[PDB]
């Protein structure tokens, strides 16, 4: 009855039965007794863990030297996480197991063959989360391990490299910290300078796979849990961020190498993006010295990547998601889309996103008409009554115009999402006015009251939830001062 | 708590009209509920 | 721009029996030929079918919305049929057979319930905007609102609210937005019309006109109240604070506001609809109809009124005469729209690629 | 320049810029360059080259699947075929030309796999029968046996695929269709009368068998519920909702305790979880229609829920979770008149299981300790209060105020709690928001102590609270800061 | 149950300086050992220090919540200090000197800006319930409505100006409240002329103009604004009802009853004013050493507390966790403020992410999908 095994385990998991070494010896019979040991450690009392975890971290530790078939190995790395995460709650344990185990496990972890790395990193991520002081003895070669493997082809092994290496200033912090980043920030600040060499065949392919490791290992490293407080270099990331989005394709030569480079040049722009949504994400609402900055940046990013699904539809979606981001950890104090060059062009970009425009697709641009209204939605309710009347009234003529007519062939609104981030569009319209442009709330309630006899059980949904909260602007509570 | 209006005295600017959502010209919006 | 037209029928009907014109045309865009439509006894179901009660007769015609002819169908009543009216989501028909509710059912056709309470014939139904509550106003001063929850579970159903407060038949009311969160606005030959609540059940408002009113209808956000009048005015109440629409001759039976609250429509007794702006009380056409007008209210057009080959998904079943699963539905609508976009027919493809690589 | 492959075709789709495909097709070592390259191509190809090689690539396709090749070779080319014959319904021509000439022969070289792969054989299966449905019509049977084999694998993705691709069977061939969907749906359910029958004759390795059995067919009777047909159906609801009441009647107090007793008491929540996704099912497909019908809906949750009761997790979770989970299902497609929490045996019955649920309570354990039944819970609480709110007693409310508004202002300013997640938080300030847009007209909502407590959550650590109470604000302002009298 | 303390100070000081008392039970809870507050100059910082400003002298003391005597820290500035008030969120620190507006930044300790635009004193200082806009008045009768936006992010060569110059009084301001919200609050600023107005700060426009007999020192608001209770000069405690609203812009108070909505009991000013969490005790100072309850609901006195000599600030808070608990290290040391103008952020990461942690539903399903794949 080998098959029907992970069926009982999770039957008896869900009974609570449990919770209230032999079979092991064998290689024929690894699975049927590692499935009763993964029960066993996921679900024990306090007195049989503490009595058995010395016992079966042992045993794990025995099935990682056994060359055992790479399935074993993985679920033994499984089961050991869950040991390590519960045993390092328990004081006594704890300190035994820092003090006479770890150093073996993770020799045991080290010593893998080439055919299992992703076992073995996903076995040191644990050793190194739960039990950090530890780990100290094999820094070097944990460094080199996780340094040999951050450039490689496969995406789980890369992203899986980027987060073990990550954690490497914590071990032993704050000298560590601010120490390794200036090191990362100086190694990208030099393979830009070998991949853009037109403004600022095989070895360029290497060469990005490279950038790509080492700038997630500081956004990894920038939005990441720490044990002591830290001094963020704010100013030397915002300038490289700036820097790598400076050079676009008017600037790539087209005589040599130029059209790899241009190939190429998407995915560092999205790399420098995602190291923006980290510093945003890490830093949070101190930004607003930056903001200036930050608030230009993003309309300069989506004119450069502006031209059937059209082109360039990763690059503008992670500005908007940007975008929304920055909203949202502000809040009132954002400043967009209220005056200046930078937020009339923001604005200009974004109504050119979510109006709607044989071999094709039906729902052709629907991630764009997505984040877009996603994004404007949140500015326009956040930050409301800040924005000039001239905006509302333009967004007026335009949202209640088309959420009458898409429920009435190539149009992003044929998707449901791309339907109730605009019907959250209208209310947020609604809710926030401009103090000198009433809302239309006799044409939103129609529309409202049109949603709710849809057929998908999501916009169905919200324009039912939407007319409670409207209810709120006609059946007053109390005088209107 | 309702409210009785004329139609002559509504046409010309003598009466106007306050209806809340709970309450018949009254806000009806004190709480019973206490922190203790 | 959302295309707008207003539906107006008549009661002597010499060749047609429906005109469905344009608002800022004039032109007639859809007539239907048959019968002639009883007063408040016209209500599109599902946005495909048009039923429409005869004057005075026990069954009630049925066309499509793309045809000018009538259908064979010709739901029959035990009685002398008063006001029809159909749900918002296009689920149930609901008659007003003598002093008797009848309600119906459109996936199956089966009669689910007779409700009786009223004391005299049944005058006017209405659904709150949402099928959730269903208030009938009968010709002995009874307004009730029943809940479409406890009628459809019973074994005798009773009302929710008994609102018994005019002295004098009620002729017309319209129920608001959302729940039971609405407003209902009665009217009777009393001179009054009133302004209740569905969530509790009290009176707030009791504005007291000087003529019979015979019609009341609120914009969607409630901030005008638009009474009749039997002397051919047309009064105006304000809410949220030169107000009486003059030009009409006669009584004053069918009125209807736009979608954005700016153009009226009143159709009265003098075969006469006109339309009105509702900002300075001044008149734009005065279409003249064959007849005292019956119903006469603006709908936004359907996607089915502008399709020239448009068919109905589903066939009219045959409507029960007798009282009482089998339920007869298209599926795959719960996920119109749910398609895997762009960005999710290319990760899942790379994904592909990778693994097949790796 | 094999392992930089997928990041190159990754890289040209981004720029939208769109002989070697087909030179290297025709060998063993270059054969996934080839694949990658048609990946490419038949994806993004102007109208033209796929009308002119639409048919040439399929042969080579076709070529490609008939070679004993890795099944990864074999993955990618059934990756690419699904995307060909979805592109090419949209053309008649080579509509008609492929249905008339390849695809005969393209099904019988899809069943010509061999055992080890037969996952892409599903997989292509389910492609040349959701977009080409008439042509696939002269091999039901052969394709019936095959589904029919492997609706009991206990794979989950096996066992998955081979159930979507089961319940497409009444779709396919040339009124006939109507009669085959009710045909198989009456089929199903007698096999799961009987199989059920087979599992409770009460009130070792044969049971593990007939449970596989069960669960395959009633997902397979699920998956037939909520899809897509062309013709109207006639969904028989009595007889599907007296199969799920049947299945919901025997409880843990009823199985005996002798012989295989303890076997049929183990494997008890499994059949009630099924019975539960059937049930689920069935609300999806309906709709609201089922307010007939509403009594014995808002009767099997408070029963379901009262035999599964009880830093440690309590027990029965799944099943107290896809209860609350059916709740919300069914007030969001009711609506105002799903008739929940109002009053009666049944209703006061369930609150009891909410608040119960709702509450929080040197050792091992974990901090966010039965934090699953917390945020479903919570989640019903709030769309029935949300929609369901002005017709509810007084005391329900009063009793919701005494214990939500001292539970969110301590939460803040205040060790293994369900309140340690970024959703248990979330979902109770959404309930807070829903107690305050709906009320009761007879117990005014705390208006004065809801505002500082949404004041303390603008202002927390989190981002998904931090910006919910912050966009609560918002809303808040308008019940006192009105514009009409 | 929550807690709600009910911070008090004495402008003598001869033993305590800084008393925290139980609202309901009257007993001590932390005090403080130091030199003199000053008016309108107390104001918790991030709910870990309680900084306090100092009666004539120029500068700024500053006491760890969990100890009794005074830190080593001195913030100082180059005038007497008027009115301090430290940001909601806590990153910002923000006092008036003479006429000028000082502003810190609490995570690296600099002075970002010195804002400079009223022509005498600057009296009061208020922060809007979610720090985006912070209104200063002063002895010009003149209310500003800054911008934190745009007096942050300001070119040095800029000279940022106020977004609204509410300018309706005829003598000096003398308390402010500016309730929740953001672009979409209210403030109620009170002056020496016997009137009290509450503004908007979306539009920037008056909507009432209440106009009493004494002079007014102390205006609160409930926190859903349905009262305005207004001090006095003589000790009444004047109370409007925003909820009834007659109907007009410019009210009268004897029109508007009278006997029925005044709290009694005091003998002179009444410079201190809070309303509780649920609105049902209020807390008022005074000039005649006392800060005493009462019970809005009936108008009644409940407890009397007599400090010594005028009372300066007095407040009504929700206990954080700091005053409930014994040790309480605080998070972050506070840095040296510096005195003249001018990357760097000192910050603690992993706290947008504190709490989101896998389930046990979704451990279980990995580990489960994890077995079944190891099985095939």
């Amino acid at each position: 009855s080998a098959p029907h095994l992970p069926g009982l385990m999770c039957l008896l998991r869900l009974h609570g039965s449990v919770g209230g070494n032999a079979r092991l010896s064998s290689i024929k019979t690894r699975f049927e007794g590692l499935c009763l040991l993964s029960l066993l450690v996921g679900e024990s009392p306090t007195e049989l863990f503490q009595q058995h975890c010395v016992s079966w971290l042992r045993s794990i530790q025995q099935v990682l030297q056994t060359q055992d078939p790479p399935a074993t190995m993985e679920l033994a790395v499984a089961v050991l996480r869950d040991l390590l995460r519960y045993a390092a709650q328990l004081p006594a344990l704890f300190r035994d197991i820092s003090m006479n185990h770890l150093p073996g496990l993770l020799t045991s972890l080290l010593g893998l063959r080439p055919e299992c790395e992703q076992s073995a990193l996903e076995g040191m991520k644990a050793c190194m989360t739960y039990f950090p002081r530890a780990c100290g003895s094999l820094k070097g070669k944990l460094a080199s391990f996780f340094l040999s493997r951050v450039d490689a082809l496969s995406p789980q092994l890369q992203q899986l490299a980027c987060e073990c290496y990550s954690r490497l200033p914590s071990l032993g912090h704050t000298e560590s910290w601010e120490q390794e980043l200036h090191s990362l920030l100086a190694s990208l600040h030099t393979l830009l300078g070998a991949l853009y060499e037109g403004a600022e065949a095989h070895v360029l392919l290497q060469l990005r796979q490279r950038f790509s490791g080492l700038a997630r290992c500081l956004g990894l490293m920038l939005s990441s849990e720490f044990g002591a407080p830290v001094s963020v270099p704010v100013q030397e990331i915002l300038d490289f961020i700036c820097r790598t989005l400076s050079v676009s394709s008017k600037n790539i030569s087209l005589h040599g190498d130029g059209p790899l480079r241009l190939l190429l040049l998407p995915s560092i722009h999205l790399e420098a993006l995602d190291l923006l949504s980290a510093l945003i994400l890490a830093c949070g609402s101190r930004l607003l010295r930056f903001g200036i900055l930050i608030g230009r940046l993003l309309p300069q990013v989506l004119n450069s990547w502006s031209i059937q699904e059209r082109p360039y539809s990763t690059v503008r979606t992670k500005v908007y998601a940007i975008l929304e981001l920055w909203v949202q950890v502000c809040g009132a104090s954002a400043g967009m889309l209220q005056g200046g060059a930078s937020g009339e062009a923001l604005l200009t970009h974004l109504l050119s996103d979510i109006s709607p425009p044989r071999k094709g697709d039906s729902n052709a641009n629907s991630d764009v008409c997505a984040a877009a209204l996603r994004g404007l939605s949140r500015t326009i309710l956040m930050c409301g009554p800040l924005i000039k009347e001239e905006t509302h009234r333009r967004l007026h003529d335009l949202v209640l115009p088309l959420v009458m007519g898409v429920q009435q062939g190539s149009s992003p609104y044929t998707s449901s999402r791309c339907r109730r981030e605009l019907y959250c569009l209208l209310l947020a319209l609604l809710l926030a006015p401009s103090p000198r442009c009433p809302p239309p709330l006799a044409c939103a309630l129609q529309a409202f009251s049109l949603g709710q006899r849809e057929d998908s059980l999501e916009v169905s949904s919200f324009c039912s939830e939407a007319l409670v909260t409207c209810a709120a602007l006609t059946h007053p509570r109390v005088p209107p001062l | 708590n309702s409210i009785f209006i004329n139609w002559k005295e509504h046409a010309n600017d003598q009466q106007h009209i306050q209806v809340y959502e709970n309450g018949g010209s009254q806000p009806n919006v004190s709480s019973q509920f206490r922190l203790r | 721009a959302p295309m707008e037209v207003a539906v107006c029928t008549d009661s002597a009907a010499p060749m047609w029996s429906c005109i469905v014109w344009e608002l800022h045309s004039g032109a007639n865009l859809l007539t239907y030929r048959g019968g002639q439509a009883g007063p408040r006894g016209l209500a599109l179901l599902n946005g495909e079918y048009l039923l429409a009660a005869q004057l005075g007769k026990n069954y009630i015609s049925a066309w499509e919305l793309q045809r000018k002819d009538q259908l064979q169908q010709k739901i029959m009543c035990p009685g002398p049929v008063t006001c029809l009216t159909a749900s918002p989501n296009g689920l149930y028909v609901l008659a007003g057979v003598a002093e008797s509710i009848h309600l119906w059912e459109v996936s199956t056709g089966n009669l689910l319930v007779i409700l009786s309470r009223h004391y005299q014939d049944v005058s006017c139904l209405q659904f709150t905007g949402d099928s959730s509550h269903f208030i009938s106003g009968g010709k002995d001063c009874l307004v009730l609102v029943w809940s479409l929850c406890s009628v459809l579970q019973a074994d005798i159903p009773a009302p929710r609210h008994v609102w018994s407060h005019h002295a004098l038949p009620i002729t017309d009311l319209h129920c608001g937005f959302g729940g039971p969160l609405a407003r209902v606005a009665t009217s009777s030959l009393d001179q009054t019309v009133k302004l209740w609540e569905v969530s509790s059940g009290e009176l707030l408002l009791s504005v007291l006109f000087d003529v019979s009113i015979m019609a009341v209808t609120m914009d969607l956000a409630e901030h005008h109240m638009f009474c009749g009048g039997s002397e051919g005015s047309i009064f105006q109440v304000d809410l949220f604070t030169g107000k009486v629409f003059k030009g009409h001759r006669n009584q004053v039976t069918c009125l209807s506001v736009s979608t954005d609250g700016s153009v009226l429509l009143s159709g009265s007794h003098d075969e006469t609809v006109r339309l009105w702006d509702v900002q300075s009380k001044q008149c734009i056409r005065t279409v003249a109809l064959k007849g005292p007008v019956t119903n006469a209210a603006i709908l936004l057009a359907p996607v089915s009124m502008l399709s020239s080959d448009f068919r109905p998904s589903l066939p009219l079943p045959h409507f029960n005469k007798h009282l009482l699963g089998g339920l007869t539905l298209r599926l795959g609508l719960h996920q119109q729209g749910s398609e895997p976009s762009y960005l999710d027919r290319t990760e899942q493809l790379q994904a592909v690629l990778c693994s097949t690589m790796e």
